[PDB]
């Protein structure tokens, strides 16, 4: 029903710039006060800038004055924020914020938020790797088989089963942040070991700052 | 300068708690303008409590508010698995800016004992033709969150290329964790059989696996 879609997040080298924008739709944009909030990772809730309806009257944290700045198109329902001069401190998850009619700080909806990374560190794609099932699996019952997704750059990395229709049996492990600043992860599905030569398994490794979408066939042996 | 929330607060099932927030006089002290968010991980916070003690449609009466000089509180009655989560309070400031506290992590505790479920591959055939060996053991499933993963080389340890990530919590609600033994293809095909083994509440679970 209430919808605030962002986009325009990445990642950028220090002293950069980004927009942010926030689709708005399900209620009357233009009646609304609207705000960002930040949350670098792992980290507490941070308000950066409000704008209110009409979009004359702006608000900013100290930490983003004179960087940053918010503004709307009431016509074309979105929010925006131009983020300039970009420091690896910025570095967080952006949410667009609803405020509550009636109030001035209260958020009644929050977006999914869009992650923002400041780094001097270039991206770096994946490379993915089939784990077969163990030599003596289809010599038992179950089966685990899984994705090596490794040395890619920023978080994160999503992975799917058959383009999305396996959800069963999937887990996806949080991903380890080695010595060399890149990341590493696996993904493995639990499946019965006598569909191992009827059921044809593929992982679909999405790393969407370095354009990577990797689908990898994982056989048995 | 910010809003002070105890950084833990520890509960068992059922009981009650309650959630601390501190500012000054221009800001909780001084307004009626009190917000509490719920906030689980790698989701977007949720509105439980508005203007010190209202509560939205759809939030449960478990969760109320309320303020006593420049201090707000959430009370969490009847403590579920659910619960855990991190919560957040903000207040409107006399500078007309907007301040969250710096939050309070939630744990529920008294969930059963649960002993790791340890998967241990082999590098892949294909990283190998790439001049690469990577072991991988995954473990999931278990409670409390604290292990120990040794790797082994037909005995003797293993030290060099291990890194193993910190224990988290999945959507089962017990931890996960995964280590990652980088090796080289000679060093792989030198040995009899590699190992992980991982120590939970003096129970060692071990795996291995070989170049077959």
């Amino acid at each position: 029903e209430v919808q605030l879609l962002e986009s325009g997040g990445g990642l950028v080298q220090p002293g950069g710039s980004l927009r942010l924008s926030c689709a708005a739709s399900g209620f009357t944009f233009s009646s609304y006060i609207m705000m960002w909030v930040r949350q670098a990772p792992g980290k507490g809730l941070e308000w950066v800038s409000s704008i209110y309806p009409s979009g004359g009257i702006t608000f900013y944290a100290d930490t983003v004055k004179g960087r940053f700045t918010i503004s709307r198109d009431n016509s074309k329902n979105t929010l925006y924020l131009q983020m300039n001069s970009l420091r690896a401190e910025d570095t967080a998850v952006y949410y667009c914020a609803r405020i509550k009619l009636g109030t001035v700080t209260t958020v009644d909806y929050w977006g999914q938020g869009t992650l923002v990374t400041v780094s001097s560190a270039s991206t770096k794609g994946p490379s993915v790797f089939p784990l077969a099932p163990s030599s003596k699996s289809t010599s038992g019952g179950t089966a685990a088989l899984g994705c090596l997704v490794k040395d890619y750059f920023p978080e994160p990395v999503t992975v799917s089963w058959n383009s999305g229709a396996l959800t069963s049996g999937v887990h996806t492990f949080p991903a380890v942040l080695q010595s060399s600043g890149l990341y590493s992860l696996s993904s493995v599905v639990t499946v019965p070991s006598s569909s191992l030569g009827t059921q044809t398994y593929i992982c679909n490794v999405n790393h969407k700052p370095s354009n990577t979408k990797v689908d990898k066939r994982v056989e048995p042996k | 300068s910010a809003l002070t929330q105890p950084a833990s607060v520890s509960g068992s099932p059922g009981q009650s708690i309650t959630i601390s927030c501190t500012g000054t006089s221009s800001d909780v002290g001084g307004y009626n303008y009190v917000s509490w968010y719920q906030q689980h991980p790698g989701k977007a916070p949720k509105l439980m409590i508005y203007d010190v003690s209202n509560r939205p449609s759809g939030v449960s009466n478990r969760f109320s508010g309320s303020k006593s000089g420049n201090t707000a509180s959430l009370t969490i009655s009847g403590l579920q698995a659910e619960d855990e989560a991190d919560y957040y309070c903000s207040s409107y400031t006399s500078s007309s800016t907007r301040v969250f506290g710096t939050g309070t992590k939630v744990t529920v505790l008294g969930q059963p004992k649960a002993n790791p479920t340890v998967t241990l591959f082999p590098p892949s055939s294909e990283e190998l033709q790439a001049n690469k060996a990577t072991l991988v053991c995954l473990i999931s499933d278990f409670y409390p969150g604290a292990v120990t993963v040794a790797w082994k080389a037909d005995g003797s340890p293993v030290k060099a290329g291990v890194e193993t990530t910190k224990p988290s919590k999945q959507s089962n609600n017990k931890y996960a964790a995964s280590s990652y033994l980088s090796l080289t293809p000679e060093q792989w095909k030198s040995h009899r059989s590699y190992s992980c083994q991982v120590t939970h509440e003096g129970s060692t679970v071990e795996k291995t696996v070989a170049p077959t």
